[PDB]
């Protein structure tokens, strides 16, 4: 019915600034007992969504005081004061004036924090997956940020893009970085084929990649 | 006190119907209050679903077509969602939640509950140690870890050492490929811990009645 929409963030937030962030509704919320039926949720990554804000400015019980709300009829602002690492996740508005209670798709906030090198490690196969016939090279590369990195995996020396899976963990709530984990599958008798296995992370943080590897 | 737990199945497959479980805690579930469903699509768009009040009063999302029932076990404190004839499409996490006539739900939105529609079979993983290939750096860190491969559906918890190693640990998201989800988790101790000290992970996967250790023993 009530179509939300809520503003992207184009930028991260550095703990101890505050941001804004808006939502508008295709019709009025403001009510006939001069309430706006606006309701705001934090949904923090992998928890449910915790509720806010309701009647557009009111906190919701427990709610740090550093969140509030403003708004007009149609237009609407979360404020976020002194953001802190854990404010991290998306955030929602709901409408209340009209079934059904329809919800914005969210805007994610993302904290700005100093620039970190991934922690970078390699795993051979373990014996119990290769006597099943499988080989997995997990590489992990952790406690990263920014979130872009690229990741390139070589088999005595060549580079080898099939059959590779990647994994991306959302930004994390109290250091502020991210974490990838990229998993290289072959099979047992392919994997006895090569040598060498290297698993090379490009990241902002240095013109040279960092380079794992081990030797079968 | 105050709270919502959601239960059931956590696979359907496509034409059944769907049945969740909300268990009101704390508190009579005959107060005045909009008894909620809502559910929350991968990629995270939330759907309200529908709500029960005054325990047999019901309104539905109408994109839900009449799929759906509410209805309520005043005796147990419990409210339930019936969803009919499921498709791939109701794949979702499904959360329960308590609205009053302001839109305030205090803190009274469920932990959720995963259902997956599909054909596919459940299949517990194949939980495989992460040991490093030889030594490295030491008198500082190390990093292990725990693949875990190959199950159906989603989700399975990792810990490690029972949980008594939290701190510097990352588990990833399942990547599903074949009707099957692979994972994998990491932790990072100091080397002076291990392999002088056991690193267990703890892989369950309450969909398949299974939970393995896996202790990390060194090449
Ligand atoms: C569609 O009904 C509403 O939106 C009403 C109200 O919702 C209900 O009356 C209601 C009834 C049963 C279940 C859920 C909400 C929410 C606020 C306050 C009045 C009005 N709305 C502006």
């Amino acid at each position: 019915d009530i179509v939300i929409t809520q503003d992207e963030l184009s930028n991260p937030v550095t703990s101890g600034e505050s941001v804004s962030i808006s939502c508008r509704s295709s019709r009025s919320l403001l009510y006939k007992d001069g309430r706006t039926y606006l309701n705001w949720f934090l949904q923090r990554p992998g928890q449910s969504p915790q509720l806010l804000i309701y009647l557009m400015s009111t906190r919701a019980s427990g709610v740090s005081d550093r969140f509030s709300g403003s708004g007009s009829g149609t237009d609407f602002t979360l404020e976020i004061s002194r953001v802190k690492a854990e404010d991290v996740g998306v955030y929602y508005c709901q409408q209340f004036v009209e079934y059904p209670f329809t919800f914005g798709s969210g805007t994610k906030l993302e904290i700005k924090r100093a620039d970190a090198a991934p922690t970078v490690s390699i795993f051979p196969p373990s014996s119990e997956q290769l006597t099943s016939g499988g080989a997995s090279v997990v590489c992990f590369l952790n406690n990263f940020y920014p979130k872009d990195i690229n990741v390139k995996w070589k088999i005595d020396g060549s580079e080898r893009q099939n059959g590779v899976l990647n994994s991306w963990t959302d930004q994390d709530s109290k250091d502020s970085t991210y974490s990838m984990s990229s998993t290289l599958t072959l099979t047992k008798d392919e994997y006895e084929r090569h040598n060498s296995y290297t698993c090379e992370a490009t990241h902002k943080t240095s013109t040279s990649p960092i380079v794992k590897s081990f030797n079968r | 006190e105050v709270k919502l737990s959601e239960s059931g199945p956590g696979l359907v497959k496509p034409s059944q119907s769907l049945s969740l479980t909300c268990t009101v805690t704390g508190y009579s579930i005959t107060t005045n209050y909009a008894w909620t469903w809502i559910r929350q699509f991968p990629g995270n768009k939330l759907e309200w679903m529908g709500y029960i009040r005054s325990s047999v009063i019901t309104r539905y999302n109408p994109s839900l077509k009449s799929r759906i029932s509410i209805t309520q076990d005043t005796s147990k404190n419990q409210f339930f969602l019936q969803l009919n004839s499921v498709t791939t499409e109701d794949t979702a996490t499904y959360y329960c939640a308590r609205y009053d006539y302001y839109g305030n739900t205090g803190d009274y939105w469920g932990q959720g509950t995963s259902v997956t529609v599909s054909s596919a079979k459940t299949t517990p993983p194949s939980v495989y140690p992460l040991a490093p290939g030889t030594a490295a750096l030491k008198s500082s860190m190390v990093t292990l870890g725990c693949l875990v491969k190959g199950y159906f559906p989603e989700p399975v918890t990792v810990t490690w050492n029972s949980g008594s190693l939290s701190s510097g640990v990352h588990t990833f998201p399942a990547v599903l490929q074949s009707d099957l989800y692979t994972l994998t988790s990491s932790v990072t101790v100091p080397s002076s811990t291990w392999p002088s000290q056991t690193v267990t992970c703890n892989v369950a996967h309450p969909a398949s009645s299974t939970k393995v250790d896996k202790k990390i023993v060194p090449r």
